[PDB]
C-alpha cells in the first residue's frame, strides 16, 4: 500500500500569500500506461470533495489557474499563487495507480494570526450533578493562537490520564482563535476522597503554564 | 443533469451487516470504460477508499477489508450496492460513491460525488442527557454541560439566542456508547451575576427540553 | 495491484 505523506499537515497563510504542499508516495505510481494518477482533492467543511488537479499537473475544469500541480514519480507538490477565502478547506492528494487506492492524511489550509494566550477558567460538578452520583470538572481554554496546546490534569498534586475527555474547535469566524474545552470525569466517591483539582495549561505564549485550580472544601 | 445519491439505514448495531445503495442518473455504468464506487470517512478523519465496480463487472477491493466488503450493481434499475459484514464502530462514518472511468474521455478521476450519507454503528439506546450548569469559581466565563446522550444532535442557546458573542459550543465526544457537550459564555463581569444568565438546550429525540439558568456559588 | 486504466 503506497503511503501518501502530505506535510506540512497543517499550513498557516496570509490572505493573498504564496501556499506550496508536499505529497510524497512510498512508492512510485507511474502506471505502466505511462500515466502518473496523481490527483489533488479540496474539501470545505460540510461538503464533499472535489477534483483540482489530475494526472500531477492538471487543472480541472473551473478551477482557477492559481492552483498548480508539479512534480514526478514519487515528489509532488501543490502550489497557490495567491490565497483566497475560499481555498481555505482541507487539501488531499490522491493516487490512482496502485491499488488499494490511498489518499493523504490531509493539509489543512487555516488562517494565520497574532500569537494569543488561552483564557482558562474552571468549574466543579454542579449541585445537580452531584446528587445524581457522578462528578464532572470542567475546564475551557478559549481564544487561543496557535492551535497547537498541551493540558494537564493534577489530582493532589498527581497527573492524570485515565477518564479525560477533549473537545477543540475549528478556527473562529471572527478573531481567527482557536477554543478547547477539557473534561474530567470522575465517580462521584473519587472525587470527594481528593481535594485539590487542577487544570494546567502550557502554550507557546508563556514559558510559564497557565494554572487554574480549586478546592472540594472551599466549594 | 448527473447526480449520485447515497441511501442508507442511519445506524445500526456492531456485528450487523451494512447496505448501501446508490441512485446513479445522467449516465450508465453500462456504458463501455464506466465505472461507480465507495470512499468513506469517519468523523473529521481522513479519506478511505473501500471498492469499486466496472462496467464488466470487474471489482476491487481494499486488502484491509477483503473480508467484510461486498460490491455489486444493477445495470438498467441504475444502481450500485456496497455490503460490509460484521460492522462496528470504526465503521461510523460518512460514506461517498464517486464516479470514475478507466478511460480518458468518459473522465479518469473522482470528478462526480454524492453528497454522502452518515452509517453510525451504535449499540446505543435512545438516551436523554444530564444538562448541568457551570458556574465559576475582567470579563466572567459561564458554562453549560449536557452529558450522556444519544444519539444525536442537541442543540445549546444562551438566553435563547439574545447572548452569542464569546460563545463556544464545542463538538459532542464519546464517552461510553453516549454523547456528551460543552458550551461557554464570556461576559463582562458588571453583568454577571447581575443579570441571569440561562442555559436552553434540547434533544429532539427523546423530546427533552431544559433551560438552566446559572447561579454564584 | 495495478489499478485498471485504458492505455
Ligand atoms: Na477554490
Amino acid at each position: 500500500d503506497v503511503l501518501m505523506t502530505q506535510t506540512p499537515l497543517s499550513l498557516p497563510v496570509s490572505l493573498g500569500d504564496q501556499a506550496s504542499i508536499s505529497c510524497r508516495s512510498s512508492q512510485s505510481i507511474v502506471h505502466s500506461n505511462g500515466n502518473t494518477y496523481l490527483e489533488w482533492y479540496l474539501q470545505k467543511p460540510g461538503q464533499s470533495p472535489k477534483l483540482l488537479i489530475y494526472k500531477v499537473s492538471n487543472r480541472f475544469s473551473g478551477v482557477p489557474d492559481r492552483f498548480s500541480g508539479s512534480g514526478s514519480g514519487t515528489d509532488f507538490t501543490l502550489k497557490i499563487s495567491r490565497v483566497e477565502a475560499e481555498d481555505l478547506g482541507v487539501y488531499y492528494c490522491f493516487q490512482g495507480s496502485h491499488v488499494p487506492l490511498t489518499f493523504g492524511a490531509g493539509t489543512k489550509l487555516e488562517i494565520k494570526r497574532a500569537d494569543a494566550a488561552p483564557t482558562v477558567s474552571i468549574f466543579p460538578p454542579s449541585s445537580e450533578q452531584l446528587t445524581s452520583g457522578g462528578a464532572s470538572v470542567v475546564c475551557f481554554l478559549n481564544n487561543f493562537y496557535p492551535k497547537d496546546i498541551n493540558v494537564k490534569w493534577k489530582i493532589d498534586g498527581s497527573e492524570r490520564q485515565n477518564g479525560v475527555l477533549n473537545s477543540w474547535t475549528d478556527q473562529d469566524s471572527k478573531d481567527s482563535t482557536y477554543s478547547m474545552s477539557s473534561t474530567l470525569t470522575l465517580t462521584k466517591d473519587e472525587y470527594e476522597r481528593h481535594n485539590s483539582y487542577t487544570c494546567e495549561a502550557t502554550h507557546k505564549t508563556s514559558t510559564s503554564p497557565i494554572v487554574k485550580s480549586f478546592n472540594r472544601n472551599e466549594c | 443533469q448527473v447526480t449520485l445519491k447515497e441511501s442508507g439505514p442511519g445506524i445500526l448495531k456492531p456485528s450487523q451487516t451494512l447496505s448501501l445503495t446508490c441512485s446513479l442518473s445522467g449516465f450508465s455504468l453500462r456504458t463501455s470504460g464506466m465505472g461507480v464506487g465507495w470512499i468513506r470517512q469517519p468523523s473529521g478523519k481522513g479519506l478511505e477508499w473501500l471498492a469499486h465496480i466496472w462496467w464488466d463487472d470487474d471489482k476491487n477491493y481494499n486488502p484491509s477489508l477483503k473480508s467484510q466488503l461486498t460490491i455489486s450493481k444493477d445495470t438498467s434499475r441504475n444502481q450500485v450496492f456496497l455490503k460490509i459484514t460484521s460492522v462496528d464502530t470504526a465503521d461510523t462514518a460518512t460514506y461517498y460513491c464517486v464516479r470514475r472511468a478507466h478511460n480518458v474521455v468518459l473522465g479518469d478521476w473522482f470528478a462526480y460525488w454524492g453528497q454522502g450519507t452518515l452509517v453510525t454503528v451504535s449499540a446505543a439506546k435512545t438516551t436523554a442527557p444530564s444538562v448541568y450548569p457551570l458556574a465559576p469559581v475582567s470579563s466572567v466565563t459561564l458554562g453549560c454541560l449536557v452529558k450522556g446522550y444519544f444519539p444525536e444532535p442537541v442543540t445549546l442557546t444562551w438566553n435563547s439566542g439574545s447572548l452569542s458573542s464569546g460563545v463556544h459550543t464545542f463538538p459532542a465526544v464519546l464517552q461510553s456508547d453516549l454523547y456528551t457537550l460543552s458550551s461557554s459564555v464570556t461576559v463582562t463581569s458588571s453583568t454577571w451575576p447581575s443579570q441571569s444568565i440561562t442555559c436552553n438546550v434540547a434533544h429532539p429525540a427523546s423530546s427533552t427540553k431544559v433551560d438552566k439558568k446559572i447561579e454564584p456559588r | 495491484a495495478e489499478f485498471r486504466h485504458d492505455s
